[PDB]
């Protein structure tokens, strides 16, 4: 603190509507927890499955495209 | 964050190459079978 500006630095610092906030932080750690497992949810889901699948079986048919039967 | 998107936009583009090269297959196989079962018929048609 100094006349002419004033800053006070914090490495935890939130508005202290009571004498604790692990029961506002807890909010915010269940958001983040529920995005990370959903992204990895969607992330596995969309890719790993389906990129599988497309690729599963193609040869069978480039193989045959000059079969007159 | 900004390299993902470039991955899905080259499998995007992948998948469509692909698409246009099996319709081509399709196409062909089609056709030969077209021919193969019009000459079966007609051949069976002449040997009455």
């Amino acid at each position: 603190v100094q006349p002419h500006v004033v800053t006070v630095l914090a490495d935890t610092a939130i508005r202290a509507d009571n004498l604790d906030e692990a029961a506002i932080l807890e909010a915010r750690k269940n958001a983040e927890q529920l995005l990370a497992n959903q992204k990895s949810d969607l992330d596995s889901a969309a890719a790993l499955a389906a990129l599988a699948e497309t690729a599963a079986q193609l040869e069978t048919i480039r193989k045959i495209k000059n079969r007159a039967q | 964050q900004s390299a993902r998107m470039v991955a899905m936009k080259a499998a995007t583009d992948n998948a469509g190459q692909l698409i246009k090269d099996l319709q081509l297959i399709y196409n062909k196989l089609r056709q030969a079978a077209i021919t193969q079962e019009i000459s079966e018929i007609v051949g069976g048609a002449a040997a009455v």
